[PDB]
């Protein structure tokens, strides 16, 4: 009982943080990120 | 229609549609994030 107890208590605990930590996902927004700023560089460029 | 058009010695090809961008009487193009014209007014009827 108590290992069923700390387990439902940790996810809860999970959900908390990542929906009161907006960079926990950061690695993602990362990635999408680079990715916008290379395709915004490359079409910005035709204007040079 | 897509079409070619000629506005005031600007040559392009697209598709002209009714605009609801809210330009100042003086202003007479748009350009998106990118510095590409997305936006003409026509010389003979002012329309945007
Ligand atoms: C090992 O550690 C766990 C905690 O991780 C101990 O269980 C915890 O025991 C305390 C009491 O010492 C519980 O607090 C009490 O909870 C009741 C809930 O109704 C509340 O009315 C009391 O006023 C008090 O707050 C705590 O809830 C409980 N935690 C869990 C997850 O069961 C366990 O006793 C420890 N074992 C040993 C051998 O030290």
């Amino acid at each position: 009982k108590l290992i069923a107890n700390q387990f439902n208590s940790a996810i809860g605990k999970i959900q908390d943080s990542l929906f009161s930590t907006p960079s926990a996902l950061g690695k993602l927004q990362d990635v999408v990120n680079h990715n916008a700023q290379a395709l915004n560089t490359l079409v910005k460029q035709l204007s040079s | 229609k897509c079409v070619n058009f000629n506005f005031n010695g600007l040559t392009g090809t697209g598709v002209l549609t009714k605009s609801n961008k809210k330009f100042l009487p003086f202003q007479q193009f748009g350009r998106d994030i990118v510095d590409t014209t997305d936006a003409v007014r026509d010389p003979q009827t002012l329309e945007i």
